[PDB]
RNA sequence: AAGCUCGUAUCAGUUUUAUG
RNA sequence: CACGGACCAAGGAGUCUAACGUCUAUGCGAGUGUUUGGGUGUAAAACCCAUACGCGUAAUGAACGAGGUUGGGGCCUCGCAAGAGGUGCACAAUCGACCGAUCCUGAGGAUGGAUUUGGUAAGAGCAUAGCUGUUGGGACCCGAAAG
């Protein structure tokens, strides 16, 4: 199983299941599996970035396993006016993975590391905005991602969610937004129904008034 | 007059530090009372049935309203109709949390009240009866 | 975790502390940079540390990371300073980078 | 490869530059504020 | 779920195998109650010491009386062979009955609750768990290949010490077995007659699902100890109500200790058991202090320590600098001389 | 000594005033 | 004023136990108490409990309805603040009801009147450990005519 050598003490170990994940992960018609692999692969996938401390590597293990969101069906297959094209899901079912992932070990991570993941938040979410169509220019792909993302993270109304991660994403959206560089579908500024909603987090309320909409972009 | 408490739990003493922490770094009462709360003694701090619980959630926003017990939260086979909500304490008893589980509720720890609730959002203080 | 060993070794019988007459505890733990058993002074009660060792003459630069936390046998990983002064003291900040003050 | 300042840090460095704006603009306050009381309580003990 | 932990050949060289965490070792880890359990359970080994009964009253005294300018403390009858006259039946007197004697039945078991021992045991486990908490312990642990160590079953199987020296030698245990036998030192005080001479450091632990000989194998060497993963005795895990012991386990104990202290999976398998829930998710508090949450609502803080704000008093009426500071008005009363105003 | 309700209008080895 | 003190080395006195309690901490919690014993054992050491048993869990039908108002540590809205509004644990007053019954009555004891009764309305106890109070045991130590 590619979880268990992933969160392998061994170094090279860790490396080569990493490697060999390289291929199952665009192994086609295998992917149809409910979201429970998935979330299995990336529960995995969190212990493996988790053997990582060291500044300068730790950073290039983040973009490579962030760079895994765009192995999926890579845009060469030109899927224009097709609503999903069933690899467009597998990609969706991984960030819910991931974002599921996170959330469930959010207070797991100790102290020092927790500088880790916010960079391996900030690496998946650069990937992501980048690989649902070539780039971040398709309604029928954003209107369902945007959907299954707005219904986990920007939610506000379940506490089970913890609010670090929210504040995080508001903090990195437009720094990351810049990076792909304009008439962007940016229905992503949700921030709006949070503010305009009650019984969310106060202190998220705040934030993202004072910073997210004081940004003059 | 009560600063300290006198229990020897090293997770106590961390909860207390927290507390103390965001009372003097907030100055918000929510936190003052809990803190507060965190020295009494174990028969100052009388446990908190489900039922009470219950009965008590009858109360207008109880749905948009947590619910939080300094003492321990014990089950009560007198009631069945568990509504769903979450609910902070210290200790939950076998019982009590797979009834909140089971009605599709979430036990949560102090720390995890505090991070969801610095400033005691929506949050409900319930104290079980003296005698 | 760090408080729990923290709490753990602060009282309950710290193996090395030295209760000497002034009150201070004194920690003789050869990794320790001050040699005194308080907060962030401590390498067993934290995850991140940083010290200087020397076997022979050469001045090594010992750090320690909750990477190796899992494997005690490889905790630290020492670098040669190249002695001298300024030299020494440019390579242990470039390699304390973005460490505590 | 260069190394990135941790996000933490980012944070904290953008939270400290934003208070100290605000804590310059007080103290701007602060002076002129103290200049105009100077002048009223001289005003006043003549 | 929670890391896995490699197992080690007896040659020292990491096997390329793991095994999941048996979810003993994140239990909570309570100094408070494993000392109070220890106080306890130590005094199980106690055997009852008296006074003789008989002692004192055997001596046969009466009490003179007023009139003989003298203690009324009795004193022995007789004469010729010196004991009379001489005090008795007393405390304060030579060779009287002492004070309060000594009874047999003074209480010396203490009772202590199951559920109690059952969680002094189990934080003496996870203790053993912690790199750190175990070097407090005073254990050279500084060169073991990882944490909790795991041996291969083979290791159960070996019958000549030798062998099983040098196995715990090829494990990094060395420096451990090591430190027993140079601490050797004659008992202090009253003791070195007393059946105990000599006393050494406590050395590794080995724990072990079957005994096939290393028990025998390894009863010898001092300072290693052997037990099963059913017993756990909690004395043996922390000597002297101290955590974290280094303890080498094996896999096959590793295996079974999911099912001896159950899990999430394996629900007791014991009677109405399960393994104590932490009052605090997390056990650090730094990172929830720190947390992006805490810190976007919490106000700016101060400079770590107050500025001294008017350490020493500066009096007006002299040195005008002060002067100067309040009442404003002093330099216009100065300069136009007001205070020798003319009508 | 512990608990709850709390900071007040709870009071005074004081004075005047008012009712007598 | 009275009783001790010629000087010095050692000894010398709120110590143990059974019962009933307050406070404190732990484990569980409407359940709790492994150790009278058996299994087991590196052997008075360490680990587990099939059935019994001590305590509590339900008053003098508890849903008339597991109660309505006034306050109430707290929470939310408005408000720069002052303050205003909505909701309120424990706890207090009030409105009251009830389990069983008084004080009478009078279809053998139903029905109807007059007062109130001690408490429920939605458990808090078990065992362990520390200072500590009372009683009996030589009882903080010696000494009182004696059968």
């Amino acid at each position: 199983n590619f979880v268990k050598q992933l969160s392998s003490n061994n170094r090279k170990t860790r490396v080569n299941a990493l490697e060999a994940l390289k291929k199952y992960l665009t192994a086609k018609q295998f992917k149809e599996n409910k979201q429970i692999e998935f979330n299995k692969l990336w529960k995995g996938l969190y212990y493996a970035m988790w053997f990582s401390d060291r500044p300068r590597p730790q950073q290039r293990l983040a973009n490579e396993l962030g760079e895994l969101h765009g192995l999926y069906f890579d845009p060469k297959d030109n899927s224009t006016a097709d609503e999903l094209t069933t690899n467009d899901k597998a990609f969706i079912k991984f960030s819910r993975g991931f974002w599921k992932v996170m959330c469930f070990e959010w207070f797991n991570i100790d102290r020092y590391r927790l500088d880790k993941y916010l960079l391996l938040i900030r690496r998946v979410l650069f990937s992501q905005l980048k690989y649902l169509q070539s780039r971040n220019w398709d309604k029928k792909l954003v209107d369902e991602y945007i959907k299954k993302v707005l219904r986990w993270l920007p939610l506000s109304g379940s506490p089970k969610v913890y609010t670090g991660i929210p504040i995080h994403i508001v903090d990195i959206l437009l720094d990351e937004w810049e990076r792909l560089l304009k008439k962007t579908p940016l229905d992503v500024i949700i921030f709006q129904d949070i503010v305009a909603d009650y019984n969310n987090s106060k202190v998220l309320r705040e934030k993202i008034k004072e910073d997210l909409f004081s940004d003059t972009r | 007059h009560r600063t300290a408490p006198k229990s020897d739990n090293v997770y106590l003493k961390l909860l207390v530090k927290l507390y103390t922490f965001l009372a003097r770094r907030t100055d918000a009462p929510f936190n003052k009372v809990v803190l507060k709360a965190l020295f009494l003694s174990k028969i100052n701090r009388p446990p908190v049935s489900v039922s009470r619980i219950a009965r008590a959630l009858k109360q207008e926003g109880a749905a948009n309203k947590t619910v939080v017990v300094v003492g321990t939260v014990t089950d009560d086979a007198r009631i069945f109709e568990f509504p769903k909500t979450t609910v902070a304490a210290l200790r939950f008893t076998a019982g009590a949390r797979a009834k909140i589980v089971k009605a599709g509720g979430e036990c949560i720890t102090l720390d995890q009240l505090a991070v969801r609730a610095p400033k005691g959002q929506n949050t409900l203080i319930l104290r079980g009866p003296r005698n | 975790s760090d408080e729990i060993v923290w709490q753990v070794i602060n009282q309950s019988f710290c193996s090395h502390r030295i209760k000497a007459p002034n009150g201070q505890n004194f920690c003789r733990n050869e990794y320790n940079v001050t040699g005194l058993c308080t907060r962030q002074s401590c390498p067993l009660a934290n995850s991140k540390y940083a010290t200087v060792k020397c076997d022979n003459g050469k001045l090594y630069l010992y750090m320690k990371t909750p990477e190796r936390a899992h494997t005690p046998a490889k905790l630290w990983e020492r670098i040669k300073l190249s002695k001298n002064y300024t030299k020494a003291l440019q390579q242990i900040d470039e390699h304390l980078l973005h460490w505590s003050k | 490869e260069k190394i990135l300042t941790p996000e933490s840090q980012l944070k904290k460095s953008k939270a400290q530059q934003k208070t100290a704006e605000q804590v310059a603009a007080e103290r701007a306050a602060r002076k002129a504020a103290n200049k105009e009381k100077r002048a009223i309580i001289l005003e006043r003990n003549a | 779920s929670r890391p896995q932990v490699t197992v080690h050949s007896l040659t020292g060289e990491a096997t390329a195998n793991a095994l999941p965490l048996p979810a003993v070792f994140s239990a909570p880890i309570r100094p408070d109650i494993v000392h109070t359990v220890f106080t306890s359970v130590n005094k199980n080994k106690r055997q009852a010491y008296a006074v003789s009964e008989k002692a004192g009253h055997q001596t046969s005294a009466e009490s003179w009386g007023t009139g003989r300018a003298v203690a009324r403390i009795p004193r022995v009858g007789g004469g010729g062979t010196g004991r009379s006259g001489q005090g008795a039946f007393g405390n304060m007197c030579r060779g009287g009955r002492m004070f309060a004697p000594t009874k047999t039945w003074r209480k010396w078991n203490v009772k202590v609750n199951h559920n109690e021992k059952r969680y002094a045991t189990a934080s003496a486990i996870a203790a053993t768990a912690v790199a750190s908490l175990v070097l407090a312990r005073g254990h050279r642990v500084e060169k073991i290949p990882e944490i909790p160590l795991v041996v291969s079953t083979d290791l159960e199987s070996i019958q000549k010490t030798k062998e099983a020296v040098a196995a715990l030698k090829a494990v990094g245990a060395h420096s451990d077995l090591l430190k027993v036998l140079k601490s050797k030192k004659l008992r202090a005080g009253k003791g070195k007659y007393r059946n105990r001479r000599w006393t050494q450091r406590r050395g590794p632990l080995v724990v072990y699902a079957e005994d096939n000989g290393i028990v025998k194998a390894l009863r010898n060497v001092p300072g290693v100890e052997t037990a099963n993963v059913a017993s756990l005795n909690l004395l043996q895990l922390a000597p002297g109500a101290h955590l974290g012991r280094f303890v080498i386990w094996t896999e096959a104990a590793f295996t079974k200790l999911d099912q001896v202290w159950g899990s999430e999976t394996v629900a007791s398998s014991k009677v109405g058991y399960t393994l104590p829930s932490h009052i605090i998710s997390t056990s650090d508090v730094t990172r929830i202090i720190n947390s992006s949450e805490i810190q976007s609502a919490i106000r700016p803080a101060g400079q770590a320590t107050q500025k001294r704000t008017h350490v020493l008093k500066k009096n007006p009426l002299k040195n005008k600098q002060v002067l100067l500071r309040l009442n404003p008005y002093a330099k216009v009363f100065a300069a136009e001389k007001l205070g020798s105003k003319k009508a």
